[PDB]
């Protein structure tokens, strides 16, 4: 992530491998959600 | 009424392919300065 | 010791529970005569193949134990050093 | 003497050059032990042609090329122990693995 | 960073237990045929049980 | 007619491209291969307009360019070429951009006899992914592109050229394998063996057999057209190329694995489609949301848009799982126009690189104020991103969300959070294309102009390959119907031919 | 009845041609015995095309077949020493060794390889088998004075000779459970009880059958005989001697047990889930050129044994085209690996680097055969898998087809690690041949036979799949006998 924290508006502080994780399972989380409510909700 | 594809690609595919011919002739910056050279992203 | 001890529980219990067919026939009626009848009428093709394997292993088993003493700081030729008996790919490490 | 007694000898005559292939480290009791292997199977196949089938005997037939082949298996195999202690001046099978991986 | 270090991580995981899976089996082969002849012997007793039943 | 016209179109290239180490007069650099490559490259897109504006013959559902040649009795596969629909549009927007690529390859002089090879290899290869009516073939042509366009990027590339290759080499054809699987599947099912596409789609398939069939060609088409789980080889593959490879990489290469979720997957797996639309769309929306704030989030610029084709190709995924004759309609615009926006936009990156040399775009600001038709072409193609109307980038999106909810396939509260959450990226886009064009050519603060980026200026040659790509751009955005009048008869049956499935 | 065995009588002779003439003209007789070895393999390879239209007769008292699947094997036997004389035309004259000597022991492999194919008795199976085997071993040490061919041409020895005795005591066991009876049709007729001596008999004649064609449990003899072998030894056996395994497996698990049948296409599927994960994970830790292409070797010989254990008409017919294809692969790539061990010492990977402006014939030769050992389109090995596929579709076997397309992806990786160092690589990144290639000649001993077997080589790699359809015919006849 030190490439990706270059001198620009990025590198907010949340990079650390804890937060990687607690990112992954509510992104991921929302995708599958989404994908279990699509075969439900559309017919 | 509708305007079909067939009759203006037909007209503007020699017109397409002479201005290739030509521009290449026509070009700057690839061979006076020239800076990357022979690898053309390293 | 263990797979030797293992094909040998293997093999006796193959030999004692194989039924085998034996033939109660007379044997070997002069068993001299119906082995040379048998290097040239079923096993012809054999014997002729055993003479280009000997001659084989006379041709190879010489030229893998004599001794180099026609020229053994022999130099032939040379794209890169090759050292004269031994393969060009020479050892090195990675 | 019945065939099961010819086979059981040589099932283990074949199982004692087996354990002198793996065992020996001495490069030519390694080939000593083929050749107790290479009888193991004319044991097992004259047995095999003088109790079945021995009015037209196939197996002593095929009993002599397994003596020619292990005959020239030797020889081929001897050049191959003399070609190695000329450049590797011992005769040992835990020194040769040089080509591990 | 979910992007370049989970969903990335695991194609970089497919590549990675099979280059040290090659590096495992490599140490299968260590020279002294006594050994190379011993994993012949023990196969051939294994396909005499496995085939049997 | 009688004379065969898309197996030579497929097969003048590959020919052509043996010429190419007989050229003569290799005096430095490779001048009259680039002029051979070019000269082969217009005259084999004459041949695509000669065979569509004399024998295409549209309006017309079906092949009209079928040539069925016999090639292994013993397997069952021939040579069986056409265009029907969803191939000819594709067919000639290949034969369009590949010409520009070989002109945008000018500045190449590392190795120039194996550059105009590979790039013809893939001009042979790539019209053959759409044009062949077949399993074992369109299988050799899609990974037909798989050894040129390893050495496209390994040879001419950025940096960690050698990491972006060979995760790409192992991504593909890793996935590829699943064509075969799927392939072989589909054409031992019953009793008859033909592996063409016509009696495999006319063939009747169990329902639970045709849901590994779906998840095969999903896995595997999944991979090219870039949907968000199967996605990460692109940004590497994509972020280290130079400007004429990734003409191919995100104009063409993306568009086989959108072409063939339409052909492979509704038409011949109507059932399994019906059952698995609504994650498509799932899929479609969370691949714009997804690509376009990680587009945000990053700073090198060719990783930037590079991540942008991938938030345009989720626009495909809500118009093919959306049953509608629009909604199709917009899944095949989305694909021709992306292609057109995305060869231009990606054109411009390693014409912006060619005089910076840095792609961080941090050290980047007021590249604007030293040239200025790059900043003229620069903005005008990143508007074209935008689905700005009056270019083809809007109505590919707009067709989609019209197409979407007034489909009578899904429910009423599954409508309309697609559509809201669709949405989301007519408001994403703009937020890191214009920052990106602030951030470079915007402003006062330029570099330090004496180390890096000592040069600056503007080739008539990179203005003419903007301004011919921006023709079909602006052109299909002032009259859409000018692109779906090839495709309105054969989108008609690839939607009515799921219309009989839907009550499911 | 002496007509059937022609192809290889015509090697007889002129295998005691260049014999007599290493002692009557003394390393003089270099220059032409190669090339009268060529017509005398050239002369054997077209007396096979009048026994083509012959309808299968059964020569020398039921001893020797002349089917159309003896004589498409005797074919690639004498294919592989046609490509290997045409290498070791200098490889072998560069050691100092003798070249008459050398083409000896390697057309009595050709001719024991080559009566494998015919053979259907027990005794000429092993005799056949043997001087293959025991003529192998003497070319594998043949330079004699390295400590790397002396350990491989041991480690060959003592494998070889001991897996020829496991041979023995199964096929001494079929002369017993039988009532005599040598022969593999009178076998047959015999024995269909499935009992337990016909397993045994079936497991032990497997561990030799199944050593030629290096399966994993009995492969472990290759990569270390490959590296330290001659590499047109390493050539010879990784398509002559490879294919008379081949050629003897369909000739007598077929022959000797069409009773016992779903017992040893059991095993050789375990054969080949082994030695497709292992001959292609293994070869990706390789650095040694002649290395990478051993555990390929292993691997390329689980896609072959993909159409063998399927049992159909196709099946059949899909490891015969890929064999026919491999020596176009296998011979094109060997090819350039001594075309550079031959200017440049030490040929191993990462030193191939900085290539294709020094060598662009042995980069386009090595590429297109590595390529195609990968089967990527449109080459022969390409084509060679699509039909090992689609016949592995055809009748079940869903996981061993998906299994190997998985590792033909891992294949690609090691492949293509080849490509990388020859072509990728710029000229600031080689290691040996950084400005030391010796500017190459084609007027040198030797070389024009090692250019020619590149050029048509590659040819026969580069257009064998698009031009199959002869060859599918050529090989869909080989087929209809076999039971």
């Amino acid at each position: 992530a030190t490439d990706f924290n270059r001198g620009i508006m990025k590198f907010d502080g949340a990079d650390s491998p804890a937060m990687i994780a607690i990112s992954a399972v509510l992104i991921l989380g929302f995708i599958a959600g989404l994908i279990w409510w699509a075969l439900h909700t559309a017919y | 009424a509708v305007i079909s594809v067939k009759p203006i690609l037909l007209a503007m595919t020699p017109v397409f392919i002479l201005l290739c011919l030509f521009f290449g002739t026509r070009n700057g910056f690839y061979d006076t300065d020239q800076y990357h050279g022979n690898g053309s992203a390293h | 010791a263990v797979v030797s001890l293992g094909v040998f529980a293997l093999l006796t219990k193959m030999i004692l529970q194989t039924p085998w067919q034996l033939s109660s026939v007379p044997p070997t009626p002069d068993s001299i005569t119906t082995i040379g009848q048998h290097f040239f009428s079923d096993f012809l093709l054999p014997f002729e193949l055993a003479s280009v394997l000997l001659l084989m292993a006379l041709i190879g088993a010489v030229v893998l134990a004599r001794r180099e003493l026609v020229l053994e700081p022999e130099p032939i030729l040379g794209e890169e050093v090759v050292p004269p008996l031994e393969l060009p790919e020479r050892p090195r490490e990675p | 003497m019945q065939l099961t007694y010819v086979l059981i000898l040589a099932a283990l005559l074949f199982c004692i050059g087996i354990y002198g292939l793996v065992t020996s480290r001495n490069a030519v009791r390694v080939l000593m032990s083929i050749e107790l292997l290479l009888n193991a199977v004319n044991l097992n196949l004259i047995g095999f042609a003088n109790y079945l089938d021995g009015q037209q005997i196939k197996g002593q037939v095929f009993a002599v090329f397994v003596i020619t082949v292990a005959a020239a298996e030797a020889a081929v195999g001897l050049a191959i122990i003399l070609a190695i202690y000329r450049n590797r001046d011992t005769v040992d099978m835990e020194k040769f693995n040089l080509l591990k991986w | 960073e979910v992007d370049y270090n989970v969903v990335d991580g695991v194609v970089n995981l497919t590549g990675f237990v099979t280059m040290v899976t090659g590096e495992g089996l490599k140490y299968l082969q260590n020279g002294r045929a006594q050994f190379y002849a011993l994993i012949v012997l023990l196969a051939v007793l294994g396909f005499v049980i496995f085939s049997v039943q | 007619s009688t004379f065969p016209w898309l197996t030579t179109i497929i097969l003048f290239p590959i020919v052509a491209a043996l010429a190419i180490p007989f050229i003569p007069d290799p005096t430095g650099k490779g001048r009259p291969i680039r002029w051979y490559a070019l000269a082969v490259g217009l005259i084999d897109f004459a041949l695509i307009v000669y065979a569509f504006t004399n024998f295409y013959d549209l309006n017309t559902p079906g092949m009209q360019l079928w040539e069925s040649y016999d090639w292994i009795p013993e397997i069952g596969l021939r040579w069986s070429v056409g265009a029907d629909g969803l191939s000819m549009p594709l067919i000639l927007l290949t034969g369009f951009i590949t010409t520009l690529a070989i002109l945008a390859a000018w500045p190449v002089t590392l190795k120039p006899r194996l550059f105009y090879f590979l790039m013809l290899a893939m001009y042979g290869g790539q019209i053959a992914v759409f044009a062949v009516q077949d399993m074992l073939v369109f299988f050799l042509a899609w990974e037909l592109e798989l050894i040129p366009v390893y050495l496209l990027l390994a040879i001419w590339g950025g940096h960690k050229r050698q990491y972006a290759a060979t995760k790409f080499i192992l991504y593909t054809a890793g996935s590829s394998l699943f064509i075969l699987v799927a392939g072989l599947a589909m054409a031992f099912y019953g009793d008859t063996v033909s592996f063409d596409m016509q009696t495999l789609a006319a063939k009747d398939y169990a329902l639970g057999f045709q849901l590994l069939v779906y998840a095969g060609f999903l896995v595997a088409y999944g991979v090219k057209l870039p949907i968000v789980p199967l996605h990460t080889w692109l940004p590497d593959a994509h972020g280290e190329a130079t400007a004429p490879v990734h003409m191919l990489l995100a104009g063409i290469l993306l568009k086989m694995g959108g072409y063939a979720l339409i052909r492979m997957n509704v038409d011949m797996l109507p059932a399994a489609h019906a059952k698995f639309a609504p994650v498509l769309v799932i899929l479609g929306v969370v691949n714009i949301i997804y690509a376009a704030l990680t587009s945000y989030a990053q700073r090198n610029l060719k990783r930037k848009i590079a991540y942008s084709s991938i938030s345009h190709i989720g626009f495909v995924l809500i118009g093919i799982a959306s049953f509608t004759n629009l909604g199709m309609s917009g899944a095949v615009l989305q694909m021709v126009s992306h292609g057109l926006i995305g060869a231009s936009l990606f054109f411009l990156v390693g014409a912006t690189y060619d005089r910076t040399h840095t792609l961080i775009l941090e050290e980047m600001g007021g590249v604007g104020q030293k040239m200025k038709k790059i900043f003229a072409m620069f903005t005008a193609c990143s508007l074209a991103s935008l689905a700005l109307p009056g270019m083809s980038g809007f109505v590919a999106e707009l067709m989609v969300f019209i197409g979407f909810a007034t489909s009578d396939a899904y429910s009423l509260p599954f409508r309309v959070i697609v559509v809201f959450l669709a949405a989301v990226g007519v408001i994403l886009t703009p937020i890191y294309l214009l920052s990106m064009l602030r951030e470079i050519f915007y402003g006062p603060e330029n570099k330090e102009l004496v180390e890096h980026e000592a040069l600056v200026d503007a080739e008539p040659r990179e203005v003419f390959i903007i301004a011919c790509l921006l023709v079909p751009i602006i052109g299909i955005g002032l009259y859409p119907k000018l692109l779906t009048q090839i495709y309105d008869a054969t989108t008609g049956q690839v939607i009515a031919r799921a219309r009989e499935v839907l009550p499911t | 009845n002496a007509g059937t065995i022609l192809p290889e009588t015509i090697l007889i002779v002129t295998l005691l041609v260049v014999l007599l003439a290493d002692l009557i003209q003394g390393r003089q007789a270099d220059r032409w015995t190669p090339y009268f070895a060529i017509v005398g393999l050239g002369g054997a390879i077209a007396t096979m095309i009048p026994l083509w239209t012959q309808p299968a007769t059964i020569s020398f008292f039921g001893s020797f077949i002349s089917d159309h699947l003896s004589l498409f094997f005797r074919g690639l036997i004498a294919l592989s020493a046609l490509g290997t004389i045409l290498m070791s035309i200098r490889y072998v004259e560069q050691t100092g060794s003798s070249l008459g000597e050398f083409m000896t022991i390697l057309l009595t492999a050709t001719v024991g390889g080559m009566f494998i194919a015919g053979a259907q008795e027990l005794v000429f199976i092993f005799v056949a088998l043997e001087t293959l085997s025991i003529a192998s071993y003497l070319l594998t040490g043949y330079t004699k004075r390295d400590s790397r061919s002396n350990e491989a041409a041991l480690k060959y020895l003592l494998i070889g000779a001991a897996s020829s005795a496991i041979f023995l005591y199964g096929s001494s066991l079929l002369y017993g459970l039988s009532g005599g009876h040598t022969q593999l049709p009178a076998i047959a007729q015999a024995l269909s009880s499935e009992s337990l001596g016909l397993v045994v008999a079936l497991v032990f004649v497997i561990a030799g059958i199944s050593f030629k064609i290096s399966a994993v449990p009995f492969h472990q003899w290759t990569p270390d005989v490959y590296e330290g072998a001659p590499t047109p030894v390493v050539a010879f056996l990784s398509v002559g001697s490879k294919a008379a395994g081949f050629a003897l497996a369909i000739r007598f698990l077929t022959l000797a047990f069409p009773s016992v049948t779903d017992q040893w296409q059991l095993i050789f599927t375990v054969l080949a889930i082994l030695s497709m994960i292992l001959g292609n994970v293994v070869a990706l830790a390789q650095t040694s050129m002649k290395r990478m292409l051993a555990y390929s070797s292993i691997g390329q010989a689980g896609f072959v044994m993909i159409g063998f254990v399927v049992g159909t008409e196709a099946g059949y017919a899909s490891m015969l085209f890929y064999l026919l294809v491999y020596l176009f692969m296998n011979l094109g790539a060997f090819t350039c690996v001594i075309l550079f061990s031959l200017r440049t010492g030490t040929d191993q990977i990462s030193e191939y680097a900085g290539l294709y402006q020094k060598d662009p014939l042995l980069t386009l030769g090595l590429s297109l055969c590595l390529l195609s050992l990968g089967g990527i389109p449109p080459l022969a090995g390409f084509f060679g898998k699509i039909y090992l596929f689609w016949a592995g579709w055809q009748a079940g076997a869903y996981g061993l087809v998906l299994l190997g397309l998985l590792t033909s992806v891992i294949s690609i990786y090691y492949y293509i690690r080849v490509v990388k160092m020859m072509v990728v690589k710029e000229p600031q990144e080689m290691s040996e041949a950084v400005r030391n290639y010796p500017e190459v000649s084609w007027s040198s001993f030797g070389l024009r036979p090692l250019q020619v077997g590149l050029v048509m080589t590659v040819i026969a790699t580069s257009l064998a799949g698009i031009l199959a359809n002869p060859l599918f015919n050529l090989v869909n006849t080989a087929v209809w006998d076999v039971p």
